[PDB]
């Protein structure tokens, strides 16, 4: 057997049997991405102690002046 | 030397086209029953010598050494009756040569049968006729009847004092019963189901009584060997193989015959001379199978120049069987042939044995198969396996006759073979 459940109808010859199973297409997958791609742009050091900071420096200047308001 | 040439006087199976008479008067005066009284005189161990000294080999497809055969059987008696089964039963595809000495001078075999019974201390001779043949056993018990009736034999090998009987069995259509081991069966009652070698007809053959089974043309030639010369005899054919076989020109030839020639004679100087020619000239040939059907082709490159005799066609891979020689022209469909042969083999084989009795079978599919196209270029190499699977394994040799014509079917029209695979392939798609 083995040439009458792969039939492929001709072929002449026990080789060039019909072989269509599951694999890669011609010229393979995408190249996948396996590092740690994890972007760190974000604010830096500075910029977020100076956005607190900065916050600090004007809002409690605000709450002072709330408190003047306040009194 | 140059082979071929017998002259009229030294053909041995005279009356062979049945122009005289067969029977008695008209074989005394061909020279049969001419003085066998002295020959059995002159003994057993006389009668073995002289035929081993004419080196006469097997007229059947086995080829063995006759003589030689004859001296396997035992000396002394031990109470079981030698016997000698006589394998008029030929039934090879080709071969017609038993059917010119059963009827058209059997004398010659009945006078053979007391010749070579006196030679293999035979007690009596049973002459296993093939079954088809009801004329020719009818003019066989007709000699039978006469040579009793002449005293010739029975109670008295012709007034000796040898007690010799020959009692004529006939088989019924079974090529498969006429092998030297089947023959002893199918005569003993059974089946025609050969015996394995083991125990040997000469050990213990015929209702286990020792025996030597003789195709019609060797124990026919034997009273023509004894009473001419044994030097006379090897003085034809090649060294080891000597003699004069009776050929049997089948198929496609213009003229087909069955002629006694001298062995060792060039197939293609038979073809040419005797039976005329391949039909539409030696041009015209395509393979011939020189033997029987028990052997392999040869496809006419190796035809011209290819002698008849056992030893030259041995080495031409093939075999001189009953040296029925078929021939088959540019015309014909050799795979057909050989298609056809090999269902022959599949119907006549007793089945005793799982290799024959499932691969042939399996054989002639493959074959009507290949003869239409339908299989796949790599089973070309399967069906070679196959028969080398069935070739040794068989019980008797009908297993080697069924791998042989396809083995060399395969050998040598591959390309042919091949060509209706591919040409099978491109009619699809
Ligand atoms: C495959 C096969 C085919 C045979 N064909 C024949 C045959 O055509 N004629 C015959 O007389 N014996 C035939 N025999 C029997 C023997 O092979 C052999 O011919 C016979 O027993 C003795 O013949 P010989 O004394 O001339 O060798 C055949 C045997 C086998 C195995
Ligand atoms: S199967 Fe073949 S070899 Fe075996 S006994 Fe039958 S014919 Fe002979």
């Amino acid at each position: 057997t083995e040439a009458m459940i792969r039939n492929k109808p001709g072929m002449a010859s026990v080789k060039d049997m019909p072989l269509l199973q599951d694999g890669p297409p011609p010229g393979g997958f995408a190249p996948v991405r396996y590092a740690r791609r994890i972007s760190n742009t974000g604010p830096s050091a500075m910029a977020m102690f100076l956005a607190v900071s900065g916050a600090f420096a004007w809002g409690m200047y605000q709450v002072g002046q709330g408190n003047k308001i306040r009194r | 030397t140059h082979f071929g040439g017998l002259k009229d006087e030294d053909r041995i199976f005279t009356n062979l086209y049945g122009l005289h008479d067969p029977f008695l008067k008209g074989a005394m005066k061909r020279g049969d029953w001419h003085r066998t009284k002295d020959l059995v005189l002159k003994g057993t161990d006389w009668i073995v010598n002289e035929m081993k000294k004419s080196g006469l080999r097997g007229r059947g497809g086995a080829g063995f050494p006759s003589g030689l055969k004859w001296s396997f059987m035992p000396k002394v008696s031990d109470g079981r009756p030698s016997y000698l089964v006589v394998n008029a039963d030929e039934s090879e595809p080709g071969t017609c040569k038993d059917r010119e000495i059963m009827r058209h001078d059997p004398h010659k075999l009945l006078e053979g049968c007391l010749i070579a019974g006196v030679g293999m201390r035979a007690s009596a001779a049973y002459i296993y006729i093939r079954g088809e043949y009801v004329n020719e056993r009818l003019n066989l018990e007709k000699a039978r009847r006469e040579a009793y009736a002449a005293g010739l034999l029975g109670k008295n090998a012709c007034g000796s004092g040898y007690d010799f009987e020959v009692y004529i069995h006939f088989g019924a259509g079974a090529y498969i019963c006429g092998e030297e081991t089947a023959l002893l069966e199918s005569l003993e009652g059974k089946q025609g189901k050969p015996r394995l070698k083991p125990p040997f007809p000469a050990n213990a053959g015929l209702y286990g009584c020792p025996t030597t089974v003789t195709n019609v043309e060797t124990v026919a030639v034997s009273p023509t060997i004894l009473r001419r010369g044994p030097e006379w005899f090897s003085s034809f054919g090649r060294k080891n193989n000597a003699g004069t076989k009776l050929f049997c020109i089948s198929g496609h030839v213009n003229k087909p015959c069955t002629v006694e020639e001298e062995m060792s004679i060039p197939l293609k100087e038979l073809i040419e001379r005797h039976c005329g020619g391949v039909r539409g000239g030696w041009d015209n040939l395509l393979a011939i199978i020189p033997g029987g059907s028990s052997v392999p082709l040869i496809p006419k490159n190796i035809c011209e120049d290819v002698l008849m005799d056992f030893d030259a066609l041995k080495a031409v891979q093939s075999g001189l069987g009953t040296a029925a020689v078929i021939v088959m022209d540019k015309s014909t469909d050799v795979v057909d042939a050989i298609a056809r042969l090999s269902y022959f083999y599949k119907h006549e084989s007793c089945g005793q044995c799982t290799p024959c009795r499932e691969g042939t079978g399996w054989l002639w599919m493959i074959m009507e198969r290949m003869k239409v196209g339908n299989a796949k270029l790599e089973e070309i190499d399967m069906l070679q396996e196959v028969t080398k699977q069935i070739e040794g394994h068989t019980i008797c040799a009908l297993g080697d006759a069924a791998a042989w014509p396809v083995q060399g079917l395969i050998r040598h029209f591959r390309p042919e073979l091949e060509r209706r695979i591919r040409e099978r392939a491109e009619r699809e798609l």
